[PDB]
């Protein structure tokens, strides 16, 4: 049903701002979904970054990340994305944007491996 | 613990101010107020009524200047002609339902002197600084 | 070392028990009903800390809402029309023209000798009914005689659910808990003080709760306990739920005078065909809406378990029907229609809910009143937001099989404490003491 | 600007009693009560007791000889069993909701003291003069 | 008696202060107000306004420091902005009614002023002891 | 230099809307609605300079009079009788006997099948009636019966208008202007304090003005706007003119049991001729006072224009003819022979005004309601000085030819603002500030 499409850069250099976009296809942005970064660190298990709502805004981020992450949608190219600023070397991972709903998240991307490299 | 003291000297009640003082501002009903609301209104008037009484008590301790303290000295010398006795006869021998009777007339007087004194000690505190 | 010192304006307070102010059309009888303005409230305070204990199964803002609404309600209508007369042996027929299949038997047409405004003479008049608020006799009486004379409603008293705000009057404040995903219970720990409350549309109805707010993130499922099936289940849904009701059929309207200065609205001949009232639910969302409600209910139930949702059996309209105002006519739909599913637990364009109409309305349980709501000209035209719905569960013997739910009705607390859960509040103490190293 | 205080310590919390205290106090609906007046009595009613609430804390200081000001020393010993705590332990780390429920048991006891500690104040500058 | 002093100047009004302020608090009826209570709804209401907006002046004159007496100097520098004007141009020229409105558009700015200079006169007096 | 300065008790004040006591038989309303004793009210407190504004336009005693009337009215009234069971078809025929001319077709005798006591009988009675207070079938009815139900005024309630003083609230003073021929608006010079006015009567009456105040020195016309005639014009005469009125024909009264203690009252055989009401209004004087009026209004007219009275043309008896109460009874008064003059702007024994009364009284314009005045007993005499006028522009393209000028009626509240234009209400405001030299 519902698929979801991450694009941006695949590499980033230190200090730059990465921005990765999860296109929405086979549902809308715009429903009642929590909509989630998430990323895999190579050789490390998988990490929550934050989410949005399609309905609301009403964000939640790690806190670690708050100072230097905005999550946000553009509801014209029913997409939803992830801008992360001041990239260092420990945010090199797999990031994947996912669907969350009530309990889980049904439905996952591909994921785009950033690394962050002058 | 409320009026026992009104029969003990004007002196010895002199410490049972605080008992009288203390005592001025002391469901189901909550509905039967909201209909039949006549009831209601009499509530409400008392209510009033106890306000207003209060509050005038404070009005002429304040003028006076004793507002706060159940005591005052307020140097307005006391005619012996409103009470021509001695304080070993009445603070001593009298309790104050007596003495309340004894000056009943003099109430305003002494009431319109004591809004003077107090007008005057502001003047001159003002004229001071 | 210390001595006690006394200290005034304490920022502390206790749980109160006080009368809100309530806040804001020409007729709407809430904005007669209470003036005080209200729009500039950026009044609002957060706490940090605090994390304050709430439980919206004891909110007594509910309570006051029921009663204040009753009031207004029979306060407005009291000085109206009266129509003790009109509860007199009707001759009646059914209306047999230009109607559908669906409608045989609905209406009816009856005559009767009505009062004048002479008390002398009689004049014979009709009225179409709705055979809802007509019973036949072993001849035709109204059905209300049985128990009390009605009124009937005033044609210029507006009860259009415009939001109200409820303020708390100086010595309280109230304590509103923002914890995203409050289930409505317990230490929330992220609390702001307002003065004055949010706009609710005091709306009434049964099954299905409309056009409330909206949760914030994800549909919320609360009860006071949720392992008694002798309690309701409130859902609060994230998405609204489109509902397009009607009334078709072109009435007018007959002004009768039956006394000195007293009209009876009587309902006059239909234009065009008779056909019945329903309302259009979108297929799509109502199943994706549901599909919600259930992997949010699945957190109290066994594993895999299998839920259903089923038709709304009981005793009467206000029990198994979706009852509700619009258009100023009261609709009783047919809900069996949404509560018809299996889950299975493992699973991968309008939904028409026949609905009929009546005017003698009780409005609040209660045994006699009734305010006869007059007709009303024209066709009705409605577009609502379903926002949510009271459900219960059967409680039966467990050997998997789990409950398969039905809507249901209940008295209108059920239909604000879904808003006022978020609110508590508390009278101010600000008289207090504590050591300090001073002397006078 | 208002119950934001409301966690901040005990001390801190210190300075803005004036933002509390401060609020105590504070066409249409004017024909609206006059009909159908149940409404005008449950007005009346919020006012009148919210009136009632302010007097009784005035009333309440004015007995212990604190009215006037937001902090009086009223020369009653602590008793470290009301609460045997250290006044960095209190001041600087509970907040005042904290501390009222900590001592909420002796406010009556307390009060009790206060008002003595004021009869005996006023007696005394009453014999002195 | 009670309002002459109003075109009095200014300075010759201050020893009327006294005339105004004590009039602020100022059968057949009692059987006639109990039915038709509509009346008695607008009697009571108009009590209560009386006392709320007694309690406000009163209120204010606590939170500036100025309970008691009359007339009191709060400390607050005049700005001469919100009226450059030389005393012998307003006390003794101008009436309360034309000063009243000569600076009515700072009545606000002053209190709040005032409010503040009683935190810190009230502060410092703690902190001392 | 200079600190700010709490000054408490300062004499200053605000304009005020505020509810003011009212103050002070058996019967009389008035008497029974304030029993605020005032007589001893030598508290009025000359205030040097001050001049206040003062606009009797705005003036919101005048309003509270109303509103206040009317409701005292309606209360000691609503506990009556209410006739409705009085709304028959009557059975009726011309009164003619001892008749005049004036009179033919002005009585009609109806007779009607009334109720008993016993909810199974009825019985024959007649009553006298008024031909303004019946209208003809196509047989008659009463011609209240098109939109209300009416009542019957209690025998035991008195309106004579005694006056009464309206008395300020603590916090609040009434300020008088004393300014001699003050024409109602601006800055009087001369004012001085009360706490309670004078006593004023509650007249009502259109047209002219009846036992209200004189002027004190000189006629007075003033106006809201002199230029407008869409605005009335209000006349306050030096010197009353007398007006005797009559009710000749000496009536009696019927009492009829219509139920288990209610009883009507009906007007039964008049006893001697039966002749017009009328009013006598003394030639010469009324011919002196329009005269001081009008050399008063050409203040405000073109050189040598010429100005006439005229007839109260209008579409009802509250519109064109001079409504009082005097006795208990209500009258409209033909006053076309007093508004009929030329002045021609270069001049060098009682006129008779028939009069016609009526018992259904609707009082202030209104749909329903209506008093129903009972019958009252042997005849009525009563002397009335007319203290006042009010009257209207035509407002027509000008070519010379002045307005013709007409007196006509209004609502309540004209009748008031001519005595209530001498005072205005504050609002003390004590507390304020000033510059001192000085420090704690
Ligand atoms: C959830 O929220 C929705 C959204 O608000 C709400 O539905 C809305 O309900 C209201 C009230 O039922 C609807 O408002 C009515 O609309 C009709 C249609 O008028 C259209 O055209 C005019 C032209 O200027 C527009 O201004 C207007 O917005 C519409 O586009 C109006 O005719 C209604 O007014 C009449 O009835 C009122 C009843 O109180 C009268 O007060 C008013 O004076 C009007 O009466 C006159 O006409 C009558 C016609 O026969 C006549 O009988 C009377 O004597 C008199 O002459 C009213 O404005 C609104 O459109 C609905 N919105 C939608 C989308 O349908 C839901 O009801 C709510 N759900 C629940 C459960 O509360
Ligand atoms: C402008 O100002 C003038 C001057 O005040 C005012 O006219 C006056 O109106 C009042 C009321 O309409 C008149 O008073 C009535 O006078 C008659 C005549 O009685 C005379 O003899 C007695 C003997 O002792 C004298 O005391 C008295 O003064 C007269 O000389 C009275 O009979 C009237 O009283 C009866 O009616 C009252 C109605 O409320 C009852 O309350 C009262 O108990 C009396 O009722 C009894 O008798 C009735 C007779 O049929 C009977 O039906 C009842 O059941 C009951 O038994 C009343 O005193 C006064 O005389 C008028 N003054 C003049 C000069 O005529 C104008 O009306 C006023 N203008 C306007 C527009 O307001
Ligand atoms: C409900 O029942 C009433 C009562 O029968 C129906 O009203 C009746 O309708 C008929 C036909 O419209 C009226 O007949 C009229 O007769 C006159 C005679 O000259 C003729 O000129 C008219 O053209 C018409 O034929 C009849 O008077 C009328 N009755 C009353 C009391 O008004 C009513 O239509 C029924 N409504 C429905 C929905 O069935
Ligand atoms: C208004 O109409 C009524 C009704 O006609 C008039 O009353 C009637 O007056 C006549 C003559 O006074 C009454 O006749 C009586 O008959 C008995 C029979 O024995 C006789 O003994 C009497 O002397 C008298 O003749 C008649 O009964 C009476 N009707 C009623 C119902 O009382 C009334 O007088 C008319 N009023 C006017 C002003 O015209
Ligand atoms: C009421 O009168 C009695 C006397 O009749 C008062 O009794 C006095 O009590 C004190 C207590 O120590 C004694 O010293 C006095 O000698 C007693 N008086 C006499 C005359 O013996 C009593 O105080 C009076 N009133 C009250 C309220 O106690
Ligand atoms: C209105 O009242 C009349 C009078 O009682 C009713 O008509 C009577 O109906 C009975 C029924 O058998 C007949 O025997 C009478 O002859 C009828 N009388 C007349 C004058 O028609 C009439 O039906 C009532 N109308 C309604 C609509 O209830
Ligand atoms: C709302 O959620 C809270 C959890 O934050 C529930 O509170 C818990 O209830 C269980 C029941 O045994 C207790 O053991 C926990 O200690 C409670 N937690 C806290 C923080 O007190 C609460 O019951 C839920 N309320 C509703 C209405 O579902
Ligand atoms: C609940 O769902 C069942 C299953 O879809 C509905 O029964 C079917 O209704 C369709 C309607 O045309 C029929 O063609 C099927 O033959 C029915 N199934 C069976 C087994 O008879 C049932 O009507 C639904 N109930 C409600 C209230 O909608
Ligand atoms: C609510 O709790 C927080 C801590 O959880 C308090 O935050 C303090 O803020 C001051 C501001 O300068 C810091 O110096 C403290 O270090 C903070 N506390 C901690 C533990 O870091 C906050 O003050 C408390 N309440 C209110 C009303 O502010
Ligand atoms: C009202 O204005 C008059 C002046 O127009 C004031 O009169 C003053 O009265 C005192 C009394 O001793 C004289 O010394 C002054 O010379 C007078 N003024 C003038 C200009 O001559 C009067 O005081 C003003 N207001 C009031 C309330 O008295
Ligand atoms: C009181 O009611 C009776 C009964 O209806 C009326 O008298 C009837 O009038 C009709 C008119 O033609 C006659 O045909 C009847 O024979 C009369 N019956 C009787 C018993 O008289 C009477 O006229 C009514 N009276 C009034 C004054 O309205
Ligand atoms: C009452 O008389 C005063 C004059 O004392 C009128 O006020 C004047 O109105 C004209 C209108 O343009 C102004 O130009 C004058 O300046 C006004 N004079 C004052 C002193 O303000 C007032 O309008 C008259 N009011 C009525 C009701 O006729
Ligand atoms: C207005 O005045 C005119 C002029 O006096 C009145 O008309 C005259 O009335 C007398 C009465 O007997 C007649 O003799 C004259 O012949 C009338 N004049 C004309 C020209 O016909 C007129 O009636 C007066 N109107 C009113 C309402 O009194
Ligand atoms: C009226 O409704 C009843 C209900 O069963 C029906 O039997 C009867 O035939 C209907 N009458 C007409 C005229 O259709
Ligand atoms: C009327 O009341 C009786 C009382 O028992 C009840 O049995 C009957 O069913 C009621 N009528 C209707 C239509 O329900
Ligand atoms: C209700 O009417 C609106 C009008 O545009 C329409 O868009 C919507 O889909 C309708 N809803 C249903 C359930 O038909
Ligand atoms: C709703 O869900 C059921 C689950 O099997 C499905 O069969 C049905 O087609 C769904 N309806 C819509 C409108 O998707
Ligand atoms: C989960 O499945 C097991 C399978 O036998 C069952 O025994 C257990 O009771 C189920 N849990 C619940 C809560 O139903
Ligand atoms: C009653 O009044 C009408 C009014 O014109 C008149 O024609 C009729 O002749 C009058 N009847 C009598 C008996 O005079
Ligand atoms: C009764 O009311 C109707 C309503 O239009 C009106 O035309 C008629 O003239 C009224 N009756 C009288 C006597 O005015
Ligand atoms: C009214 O009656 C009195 C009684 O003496 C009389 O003097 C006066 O002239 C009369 N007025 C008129 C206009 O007749
Ligand atoms: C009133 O004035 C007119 C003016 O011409 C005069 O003719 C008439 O006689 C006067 N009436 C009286 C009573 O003097
Ligand atoms: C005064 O008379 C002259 C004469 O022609 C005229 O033009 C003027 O308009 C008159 N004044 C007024 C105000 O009518
Ligand atoms: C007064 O009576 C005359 C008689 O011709 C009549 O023309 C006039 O219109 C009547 N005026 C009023 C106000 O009744």
């Amino acid at each position: 049903q519902v698929q979801l499409q991450e694009s941006g850069p695949a590499v980033v250099q230190p200090s730059e701002t990465l921005s990765l976009t999860c296109a929405v296809s086979g549902g809308s942005i715009s429903g009642g979904y929590g909509w989630t970064w998430i990323r895999q660190a190579p050789g490390k298990a998988l990490e929550w970054i934050g989410n949005i709502y399609g309905h609301s805004g009403s964000t939640n981020y790690k806190s670690s990340l708050k100072r230097r992450l905005t999550i946000s949608t553009d509801t014209s190219k029913n997409q939803f994305s992830l801008k992360l600023t001041s990239v260092t070397a420990a945010d090199t991972a797999v990031y994947y944007c996912a669907r969350w709903s009530t309990a889980d998240f049904d439905y996952w991307g591909q994921g785009v491996l950033v690394t962050v490299s002058s | 613990g409320f009026l026992g003291a009104a029969g003990s000297t004007m002196g010895a009640a002199s410490m049972t101010l605080t008992v009288q003082a203390r005592n001025l501002l002391s469901p189901e009903c909550q509905q039967h107020l909201l209909k039949l609301t006549v009831w209601g209104i009499k509530q409400l008037q008392a209510r009033v009524l106890a306000v207003e009484r209060y509050l005038r008590d404070q009005q002429l301790l304040g003028i006076w200047g004793c507002s706060g303290k159940l005591i005052c000295c307020t140097n307005v010398p006391w005619n012996s002609s409103w009470s021509n006795r001695n304080l070993s006869e009445i603070w001593d021998n009298m309790t104050w339902l007596q003495w309340d009777k004894e000056i009943s007339n003099y109430t305003q007087i002494i009431y319109g002197l004591l809004e003077e004194s107090q007008n005057q000690q502001e003047k001159n505190e003002q004229d001071l600084l | 070392n210390l001595w006690v010192t006394v200290y005034y304006g304490v920022p502390v307070w206790k749980d109160a028990e006080t009368t809100l102010f309530c806040a804001s059309k020409k007729h709407n009888v809430w904005a007669t009903h209470c003036c005080v303005p209200t729009d500039p409230n950026p009044q609002e305070i957060h706490l940090e800390n605090v994390t304050e204990e709430f439980n919206m199964w004891k909110n007594n803002m509910v309570e006051q809402m029921h009663t204040d609404i009753i009031s207004l309600w029979d306060q407005s209508l009291k000085p109206c029309v009266k129509l003790t007369p009109l509860c007199v042996t009707l001759q009646c027929t059914n209306v047999t023209n230009n109607i559908t299949d669906d409608m045989r038997g609905e209406l009816k047409n009856c005559s009767f000798n009505m009062t004048t405004e002479l008390r002398d003479k009689k004049q014979k008049v009709y009225s179409l009914f709705y055979r809802l608020d007509v019973v036949q006799i072993n001849e035709y009486r109204l059905i209300n005689c049985n128990t009390s004379a009605i009124t009937q409603a005033c044609p210029k008293v507006s009860f259009e659910p415009i939001p109200i705000h409820y303020c708390a009057p100086a010595g309280f404040a109230i304590l509103k808990c923002k914890d995203k995903k409050f289930n409505g219970t317990g230490p929330c720990p992220s609390v702001s003080t307002v003065q004055c409350t949010h706009g609710i549309k005091p709306v009434v109805s049964t099954q299905l709760l409309l056009n409330g707010s909206l949760a914030e993130e994800e549909v919320m499922i609360r009860s006071e306990n949720i392992t008694n099936n002798a309690k309701n289940i409130l859902v609060q849904f994230n998405t609204p739920v489109q509902i397009n009701c009607t009334r078709p059929n072109n009435n007018t309207r007959k002004s009768i005078r039956i006394g000195p200065g007293q009209w009876f609205y009587a309902t006059g001949d239909i234009i065009g065909d008779i056909r019945q009232a329903h309302c259009n639910v979108s297929k799509a969302t109502w199943n994706e809406t549901l599909g919600k409600v259930v992997k949010q209910l699945r957190k109290h139930f066994g594993n895999n378990t299998i839920i259903r949702f089923a038709n709304s059996s009981g005793g009467d309209l206000e029990v198994t029907t979706h009852s509700f105002n619009c258009g100023g006519e009261f609709f009783y739909c047919n809900t069996s229609g949404l509560f018809n599913s299996t889950w299975i637990s493992n699973t991968s364009d309008s939904i028409t809910l026949p609905c009929r109409i009546k005017q003698i309305i009780n409005m609040w349980q209660r045994i006699g009143q009734a305010m006869y709501a007059p007709p009303i000209q024209g066709v009705i035209r409605c577009v609502s937001n379903i926002t949510g719905l009271i459900l219960t569960r059967d409680g039966g013997s467990t050997n998997s099989t789990t409950e398969t739910f039905r809507p249901g009705g209940g008295d209108m607390r059920d239909n604000w404490r879904s808003e006022l859960y978020k609110y508590k509040v508390v009278k101010i103490e600000p008289l207090g003491v504590a050591p300090t190293r001073c002397k006078r």
